[PDB]
RNA sequence: CAGUGGAGGCCCGAACCGGUGGGGGAUGCAAACCCCUCGGAUGAGCUGGGGCUAGGAGUGAAAAGCUAACCGAGCCCGGAGA
RNA sequence: GUGCAAGAGCACUCAGGCGCGCGGGAGAACCCUCGCCAAGGAACUCUGCAAGUUGGCCCCGUAACUUCGGGAGAAGGGGUGC
RNA sequence: ACCGGAGCGCUGUCUCGGCGAGGGACCCGGUGAAAUUGAACUGGCCGUGAAGAUGCGGCCUACCCGUGGCAGGACGAAAAGA
RNA sequence: GGGGAGGUUUGGCACCUCGAUGUCGGCUCGUCGCAUCCUGGGGCUGAAGAAGGUCCCAAGGGUUGGGCUGUUCGCCCAUUAAAGCGGCACGCGAGCUGGGUUCAGAACGUCGUGAGACAGUUCGGUCUCUAUCCGCCACGGGCGCAGGAGGCUUGAGGGGGGCUCUUCCUAGUACGAGAGGACCGGAAGGGACGCACCUCUGGUUUCCCAGCUGUCCCUCCAGGGGCAUAAGCUGGGUAGCCAUGUGCGGAAGGGAUAACCGCUGAAAGCAUCUAAGCGGGAAGCCCGCCCCAAGAUGAGGCCUCCCACGGCGUCAAGCCGGUAAGGACCCGGGAAGACUACCCGGUGGAUGGGCCGGGGGUGUAAGCGCCGCGAGGCGUUGAGCCGACCGGUCCCAAUCGUCCGAGGUCU
């Protein structure tokens, strides 16, 4: 019985990995798999990481954007399997976990609060074109 | 009438084909047949069911001679079905097949002494204007002279939680039969690690 | 001198029932390792000493 | 009387213990055009209910009154 | 959550700007109102001479809410402002071009010419 | 309820912290100090902390300790003596035992905080 | 108009004086208190010491308020065992 | 004494003096005092009663009315560290 | 710090409650009161009786003693009814 | 025009209470009545369908939010299946409020020469920590259950629950000139409520991490502590506990039955549902689902374990030590808990504590290097720190031991 936690553990299989890296603090969009009328679809969702809700499986994560005016902020599950790609697209200096002041000051202000975290910038545009240079020969 | 023990190991959600789903993980080890009970040998049909491994030495009790009278490993719990004698010498996860929907039983927690606001759900009182005595009383609870007393059963602050509850038309999600697990509709009395029974519910 | 208030002297008979489980109880103690002492349980003991 | 509901209620006003509990208190409406009055002038219910349709009636009288000479 | 005293930002050009919730219609006694829901709502300012004035009392639907909406697929959404959209009682808006995106529940409500009007059917 | 928690203090905060400080104190100074059943078991999980944190030796652990101990001579003493006397015995740097006496006036059950050995 | 000058039952606000609103207290810590809040705060200001005014009398920015913890007529003795 | 515009205010602290003459545990309802909250924002209610919002300083700015002094700190807004 | 009406801001006043902090309640050791008190071996209903029953009648119900908690009754306490 | 019922109103007597029975509303908590507002069933209709009228049966459950006023009442607003009427000292102040009424202050109107007066108005105005008995809600102790004991159960009896709406298909059919618009049966979504849970959403999380001002201090710089609450302030927060969050319930089905429709059929050659007999038929009655329960003294049942007198009683009934199965004390602890009780564990051991791995929280520690006159920034670094959740490991602590406890009546 000794095994509460590799249980629960078990079920979890509906893991995946083909997720990328994203921190607090940097844009991402992610492509959904969103029913239509009665189709599919895939509506993307351009906007910045507010939250990271980390629990093991089921681990959330918050993202909130300007539309039209209007901030909207999305909720997904990281490994929902509706979540067909999601792209990195900038990020920056984190400084904090959960950033909800943000939400009080949506401006140019914002850009200015949130600098480039040219480390993982390195880190990540180095590493993509290298590792591609060696995949190929 | 299929039965089954298990324990509250804990509580997550799945994915059906393509929408969220809440699902409670059960744990249905096997469970050894102890004794069959018939309506010639008592005046009911039932089976008494084990569960847990034991340490044959805290088994010292007579119930040694119980479990040797059916041969078979001493158990730590043993309770019975009701209208349920099914084969062989133990059962399984495999007796239910995703789908079909369940009643479980178990021991709701246990909150104490509980406030009466906290147990039925009262209302208590003002939080400003009145005395700051009622903030969450009861109030008033009879009449006058007549009747002069107190309707028994009357909703009173006191113990509660922490007993026989059963939740009812859990459907069975995917049960792994390759590890006894079992999965069910989330909602389930009882902490994780409590002992709860597995039954067919009645849709008709 | 408020509202609570004793409707009537209780019986002296009703008064010793109430102190029915008011009764104390013995303590328990052991014969110890060293002297014949009754040490409690789980317990070291003045004039006899312990060990580890 | 088949158009005409009365309605009676605790006074409004001082009398003690009594205007608390002996209501006395008394207002009628004639249904067909929703009009009403009321009284409670008088510790007797009934002498209000006299008078207060005493009034119900004038006051109505004088409606017809007005409109028929309005025609 | 909308409730009756609620203030609502109006997405569409009924010329209303505000409006505070009257009653939730719905069940006998309903006592929230989240997106999809319509509404009886007094409207408490608008543009000179729009097409529907103050105290106009009004039936309206939520398009967008405060208070997080749980999606079925684990998802959520969640807006900056509580606003919705004066309607018919053929539950048409009275207004044409209404701004300000909405949710994907109006869909699974009949008001197609709502989220056709709207431009960020999220 | 709600003791699904972990352990359970007397007093406000500031003061029953101050109070495990200095039970700690006091203890790496005499090693062997008498006190109340319960103190003693909660007095026990703090200090096999600092035990096992000074059986490092980064003056970060060093400072990290000081936080608790204020004695600069006491801690010094503390990665001197009192660390190496416990090295490889990882955990249970102490000991707790019951007393038969009795606090007079208040009845209080006395025990023992023994640094292990 | 500028500068100077420094008036006020003026303003903000502690000491000090006073108690508006709420809560606690109600065999109290207390026979009128505690906490939060609030009025005046150079003035009809507050305060120490020494003095004078008393019972159908005193004093009273006047409530019949106060006059030794209950004043529409103080307290104590006496007529009085009315 | 230091810092906060100043101050007998506030915060910490000298000198000095205290930890208030029942304690030990447990961590139920319930009461006191207190901190926090989604969405809504007075729908509570006899009354926004209570609570909270605003708050110190510097600069910009300030209406009806007016006995021309006022209304004024009207309202509203910017600045504040190193 | 007078009484009424409306509005803005802001909020556990409310929808509607939840969680947490500490001072009491609870257990142990020490000290140890009060009002009240005809006597008690003090159940419910339907009748009943100076007209509102633990105590009379019929019927139902109910092993003995406590600890914690709520206030319906004992026309509960208190004050020889204002 | 006539006869009753009810005991909700006003009123009439003045029989208990003036050595006191707190009076209106509101809150909280309700329970009961049916003369029923809704939903369920039915007869008649000036019932085409829908919708409606009226009468009958029927308490099981349900009966919204707000504006005005102290109001009850009532009018109005938005909605609803409906927004029912009454008992219960016009239920409920040893439960709350105190806005009203019903003390002292004030005023207006008003009467009076006046002092004063008012079912006239107005502003203001002390609501009393300790429950002994019955009652009720929860939890124990003692015995009893004709032998002792451990484990699992039977369910007499009692308790909880019980609501309802809308859209689509059959069908735009039957009916109807048209507009409209069905029963019947099946599907789906919703409101309020109740029980359970923490996966998700979102709260708290009192020292889990970080940042911040002022001050005092260790130790001059760094670094760190105390206090500013009983957290000093701010930002974020696992477990636990939670509703706004997830899950599920109302039934289905069996039986008797209400009004009511009907079969057969007299008395009374016809006729009638009725007097013999029979079938259908309500959200209601019994069962069925969930919970309690052998103090069901009418103490139940099944499985399993121990069993001889060894000394007194001539007899009947007992007494005493050792005992067996098995229980209790003590200890470590627990989503169990006020205490007690219930449950797990006690070296033959993972019970808590410590340590380690993991999850999680925080968000780049310290120190040194480098850039800058400096505040700082960069690298080392997702580092350092790190409660509760999942698991491992005997380093510490559950050492040792003691008391109880059938030898079992008669026919
Ligand atoms: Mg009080
Ligand atoms: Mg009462
Ligand atoms: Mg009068
Ligand atoms: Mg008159
Ligand atoms: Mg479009
Ligand atoms: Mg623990
Ligand atoms: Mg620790
Ligand atoms: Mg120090
Ligand atoms: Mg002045
Ligand atoms: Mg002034
Ligand atoms: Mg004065
Ligand atoms: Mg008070
Ligand atoms: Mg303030
Ligand atoms: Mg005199
Ligand atoms: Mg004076
Ligand atoms: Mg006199
Ligand atoms: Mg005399
Ligand atoms: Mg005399
Ligand atoms: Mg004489
Ligand atoms: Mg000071
Ligand atoms: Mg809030
Ligand atoms: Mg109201
Ligand atoms: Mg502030
Ligand atoms: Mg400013
Ligand atoms: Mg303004
Ligand atoms: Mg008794
Ligand atoms: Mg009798
Ligand atoms: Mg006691
Ligand atoms: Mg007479
Ligand atoms: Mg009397
Ligand atoms: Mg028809
Ligand atoms: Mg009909
Ligand atoms: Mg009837
Ligand atoms: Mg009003
Ligand atoms: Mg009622
Ligand atoms: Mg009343
Ligand atoms: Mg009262
Ligand atoms: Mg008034
Ligand atoms: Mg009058
Ligand atoms: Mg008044
Ligand atoms: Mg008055
Ligand atoms: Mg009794
Ligand atoms: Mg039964
Ligand atoms: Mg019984
Ligand atoms: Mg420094
Ligand atoms: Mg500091
Ligand atoms: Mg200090
Ligand atoms: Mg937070
Ligand atoms: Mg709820
Ligand atoms: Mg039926
Ligand atoms: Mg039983
Ligand atoms: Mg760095």
């Amino acid at each position: 019985m000794n095994r509460g936690a590799l249980i629960k553990l078990v079920e979890s299989r509906y893991v995946r990995t083909d997720l990328p890296e994203f921190r607090p603090g940097d844009t991402v969009r992610v492509s959904y798999k969103v029913k239509e009328g009665n189709r599919t679809r895939i509506q993307d969702f351009e906007g910045i990481v507010i939250r990271i809700r980390r629990n093991g499986f089921n681990t959330t994560f918050t993202v909130r954007k300007v539309s039209y005016g209007v901030g909207v902020e999305r909720i997904f599950p990281l490994h929902s399997p509706l979540i067909q790609k999601i792209d990195i697209v900038q990020r920056g200096r984190a400084r904090r976990a959960k950033l909800y002041f943000i939400r009080n000051l949506s401006d140019r202000e914002i850009r200015r609060k949130l600098r480039a975290d040219r480390k993982r910038i390195d880190k990540d545009r180095a590493a993509e074109r290298a590792a591609k240079e060696e995949v190929q020969k | 009438m299929k039965g089954i023990l298990g324990v509250k190991v804990g509580m997550t959600r799945i994915f059906r084909d393509d929408r969220a789903v809440p699902v409670t993980v059960i744990l249905a080890g096997p469970c050894p047949v102890v004794q069959r009970r018939t309506p010639e040998k008592d005046g009911y049909t039932a089976v008494q069911l084990g569960f847990l491994p034991q340490n044959p030495k805290r088994v010292n009790r007579p119930l040694k001679g119980h479990f040797a009278k059916a041969g078979v490993e001493p158990v730590r719990i043993l309770r019975e079905i009701r209208d349920f004698n099914p084969e062989g010498d133990t059962v399984t996860v495999e007796i239910f097949k995703p789908g079909e929907r369940v009643d479980v039983t178990g021991t709701s927690k246990g909150r104490g002494f509980a406030g009466v606001m906290k147990r039925w759900n009262f209302a208590g009182g003002p939080d400003s204007h009145g005395a700051h005595k009622i903030h969450r009383h009861p109030g008033s609870i009879g009449n006058r002279k007549t009747p002069g007393r107190v309707y028994k059963g009357k909703k009173m602050a006191g113990h509660y939680g922490a007993e026989r509850v059963t939740v009812m038309n859990l459907e069975v999600v995917d049960v792994i039969p390759e590890e006894n697990l079992l999965l069910v509709k989330g909602a389930v009395p009882g902490p994780n690690g409590g002992l709860v029974i597995v039954r067919e519910t009645k849709k008709a | 001198a408020k509202h609570p208030v004793p409707k009537k002297k209780t019986s002296k008979a009703r008064r010793d029932a109430r102190r029915s489980h008011h009764a104390l109880t013995p303590p328990i103690l052991v014969p110890c390792p060293e002297c014949k002492a009754m040490k409690p349980p789980h317990t070291v003991c003045p004039e006899c000493g312990y060990y580890a | 009387m088949d158009e005409i509901r009365i309605d009676v209620m605790r006074a409004s006003g001082p009398g003690g213990q009594g205007v608390n509990t002996t209501d006395s208190a008394v207002r009628v409406v004639h249904l067909p055009t929703g009009i009403m009055v009321t009284c409670q002038d008088s510790r007797s219910q009934i002498k209000n209910r006299e008078k207060a349709l005493m009034i119900l009636r004038s006051r109505l009288l004088e409606m017809k009154r007005a409109e028929e000479a309005e025609r | 959550m909308i409730q009756p005293q609620t203030y609502l930002e109006v997405a569409d050009n009924t010329g209303a700007r505000k409006i505070m919730c009257i009653r939730v219609l719905k069940g006998s006694n309903a006592k929230y109102a989240t997106v999809g829901d319509v509404i009886v709502a007094s409207v408490k300012e608008a543009i000179p001479r729009g097409a529907v004035k103050e105290g106009d009392v009004v039936k309206a639907v939520v398009v967008r809410t405060k208070k997080e909406v749980k999606r079925p697929d684990g998802s959520a959404i969640r807006f900056d402002d509580n606003a919705a959209v004066i309607i018919n009682n053929q539950l048409e808006p009275r207004g044409t071009r209404v701004f300000g995106p909405v949710a994907r529940e109006l869909r699974e409500k009949g008001f197609m010419k709502i989220v056709s009007l709207a431009p960020e059917v999220l | 309820r709600h003791l699904k928690s972990g352990r359970k203090l007397n007093r406000h905060s500031s003061h029953r912290l101050a109070l495990y400080r200095n039970q700690a104190k006091s203890l790496l100074t005499h090693g062997r100090i008498t006190t109340t059943v319960p103190k003693a078991k909660e007095l026990r999980g703090f200090v096999d902390h600092l035990i096992h944190l000074a059986k490092r030796g980064d003056l970060h652990a060093r400072r990290l300790v000081l936080r608790d101990l204020q004695d600069v001579k006491l801690v010094r003493k503390l990665f001197d003596e009192i660390a190496p006397r416990y090295r490889d015995r990882q955990g249970g740097y102490t000991r707790v035992l019951k007393l038969a006496e009795r606090r007079r006036g208040d009845g209080a059950p006395l025990a023992l905080v023994e640094l292990v050995e």
